[PDB]
């Protein structure tokens, strides 16, 4: 499992900004706010040497498109796609796993997701974010503010590999149908 | 609680946030995006007008917010647009935020009848929160009737409101029979009054003065003299008591444009430990027993 | 997304208890009321009543009669207060049983005064009113300009409305 | 947004003790404070004692 | 030929609902896995068939 974890690889990014732009338009007519807006991205990761991976939370109704725009995103982009869902999610060992003493005991699932990528900086796509429960012996809003904590997540570890992993180049998205449910500290 | 003291850390006035984002918060956002300086100009005069109508509040994470989409477009428009040094003025800024939302208004100008401000010291900082009252059923239940104005409160209120509402309701009838006994409005007619909400329980009562005097007005009709304000907790005797959070009300008073500030006696020396510069321009008042601030807000 | 939903009301009980009775008209909300909704229906029936009496003192109707109405959910409760405006009219409109201009879709937040305030989700709210074919919208002053945020095409033909004292709106809906 | 935490961080900085935030805010079950009791297949100690490891010095600030 | 769908109560410590989702996915079958074999295994030609006595009680995102 340690081995299999992608260490200091980074998928090569793409830097044309006219091929990107051509790309996601040919995915998506119109949404021209969110084009910008990662066309912006686009270009001030450019401009900036090394590209970031910053936070941002796509939310409106449903079926509008909001996670293909991500997979056209991601495609786009030049990194690598992965989907997750959150929503009513309640047992934070999918995201921690276990502390390894178990009679099979599993790493959290963005482990899981490093691995499947092959690459440290991929496009993660978080779904039903404002449907956390955070009921009873869950509360997993703790580890996804960890996620995006903006420098914790460059040395986040979880409970079953508990060697701190960088997660600051990763993009993570995260879709809502409404921006009041979802947790004020998120 | 009590194992520990506190002290009050509190929000930065219009120009302590200027002051603020020119110097620390700028410069950081500029080098988290890569900008030079003088290929990313942001005039001070710029960084005013956002304050001053884009980012609102006692915290100062929006301005953040603000400055990294400004300063996001100027980096897109560098590397692949036309200018090689954006210079971001005023009337460019239009295109970069857009039109301004949270645009400047006091929420009543003209302050009607039994209408009045209050500066409750709400959950996050404080806030010129609207006292309302109104007639909500005739008064001409009988000619003879002599049934009482039953008040009707709501805002979510708290049993420790209600009674302080009903405390200012019984003072404001004491006080309306001692100044001009013929009238009796306020002594029998149901009026329904709203006090928004927003304000911690503990500093629920600092607005209870506030109710008083709107009743007041409502029962002449004679508007609140405009742009000016006032708080504090009364005890059935027009004897203002003291409030606390002196500091976050006067800041939201300045930003809300009010000029007249009317406070408790007791607080006096604890609004001279403000700072000289965030006191500029406001009508201070000092005052202990209610009677002072009917003769000020009604001359 | 945004709905179309037709706030109602009518009467639920005789208004002649007794000809001398002086008893309020108190009124019942349903449709899954929510304390901040029930709240806000309150305000609304008040300043109906005071607006009632500013502008037509002979009429009591609304002032001592038992009215029922019903605001289908569907809201959340953030936006649920935005309704309220509509919900004024409509017992204005009980009170003096004159029909709403057709096909007027209006939105707001009352403050007890008339002074209506800003709501969210205008867009959402105007692409609804768009589907249903409606082609008055009255909106806050204050929403004015986010609503010019929205793309050209997708306000044609509709004559928007902005104020900020709901007596314009008096005006407006019961020329 | 006034920099409370951020006047923390730069006290710890300054008295040059090392640094830690801890939110406590919700927080429901006090086992994370105390961890278990290391019998029960997955136990783990108290967040305070990863926070002196990860330190590594038994005066931080927290 | 999944039966009785809508009766799942995905309550305490099970919540099969998330496993059916994840199999009914038209993309993510084709690379599910289960616990025991970890490989991934192609379900893109498998025709699910779902009965249920009505179609409230069933989970929306199903
Ligand atoms: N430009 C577009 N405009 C409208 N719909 C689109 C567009 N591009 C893709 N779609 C549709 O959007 C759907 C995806 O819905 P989506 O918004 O991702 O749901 P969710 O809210 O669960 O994320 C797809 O079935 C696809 O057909
Ligand atoms: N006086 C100041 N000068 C410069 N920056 C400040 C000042 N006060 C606050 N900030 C910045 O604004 C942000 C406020 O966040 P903060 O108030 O610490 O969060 P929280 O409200 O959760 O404690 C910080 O990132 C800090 O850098």
């Amino acid at each position: 499992w340690l081995t299999s974890i992608p260490w200091g690889k980074y998928s090569n990014e793409n830097l044309d900004l006219a091929r990107a732009q051509a790309v996601l338009e040919e995915d998506h007519y119109g949404m021209e706010d969110v084009k910008k807006r990662i066309l912006e991205f686009i270009a001030v990761s450019q401009l900036r040497g090394s590209t970031q991976g910053k936070i941002l939370c796509f939310y409106g109704p449903p079926g509008v498109g909001k996670t293909s725009i991500a997979r056209s995103i991601a495609r786009a982009l030049n990194r690598e796609y992965f989907r997750f869902s959150v929503g009513g999610m309640t047992d934070v060992a999918e995201i921690k796993g276990h502390r390894r003493t178990y009679v099979g005991a599993m790493p959290g699932k963005i482990i899981q997701c490093l691995k499947k990528t092959k690459t440290e900086n991929p496009l993660i796509l978080i779904d039903e974010v404002d449907k956390i429960g955070r009921g009873y012996q869950g509360d997993p809003s703790s580890a996804l503010l960890e996620l995006l904590d903006p420098e914790q997540n460059a040395n986040f570890l979880d409970h079953y590999l508990d060697v701190p992993v960088d997660l600051s180049k990763v993009l993570f998205i995260c879709t809502a149908n409404v921006t009041d449910t979802i947790p004020e500290p998120l | 609680r009590d194992r520990m003291e506190m002290i009050n850390v509190s929000g930065y006035v219009a120009q302590e946030k200027l002051a603020i984002a020119e110097r620390y918060l700028v410069p950081q956002a500029r080098a988290l995006c890569g900008l030079d300086e003088s290929k990313a100009k942001l005039s001070s005069d710029v960084l005013t007008l956002l304050i001053k109508q884009y980012c609102r509040e006692s915290g100062v994470r929006n301005l953040q917010k603000q400055v990294e989409k400004v300063l996001r477009k100027s980096a897109y428009k560098i590397v692949s647009g036309e200018a090689e040094s954006v210079e971001v003025t005023p009337e460019n800024l239009q295109d970069f935020v857009g039109k301004p939302v949270f645009t400047v208004e006091r929420m009543y100008d003209v302050t009607p009848p039994g209408v009045v401000m209050g500066l409750a010291w709400t959950a996050m900082g404080g806030s010129t929160l609207f006292v309302e009252t109104s007639l909500r059923r005739p008064q001409d239940k009988d000619a003879k009737g002599d049934k009482d104005g039953s008040l009707e409160v709501t805002g979510q209120l708290g049993e420790v409101m209600k009674e302080s509402a009903r405390i200012a309701y019984t003072f404001a009838r004491a006080f309306l029979m001692q100044h001009a006994p013929a009238n009796d409005y306020l002594v029998t007619s149901h009026i329904h009054l709203h006090v928004p909400e927003g304000a911690t329980p503990k500093d629920g009562p600092s607005a209870g003065c506030t109710i008083v005097t709107a009743l007041l007005s409502l029962a002449m009709g004679r508007p609140v003299r405009q742009n000016l304000a006032m708080t504090g907790e009364v005890s059935l005797t027009g004897k203002i008591l003291p409030v606390g959070g002196i500091k976050e009300k006067t800041i939201a008073a300045k930003r809300a444009g009010v000029t007249c500030i009317v406070l408790p006696a007791e607080n006096k020396k604890d609004f001279y430990d403000l700072a000289a510069f965030i006191t500029e321009g406001l009508e201070v008042h000092f005052v202990e027993h209610y009677r002072e601030i009917f003769d000020i807000a009604f001359p």
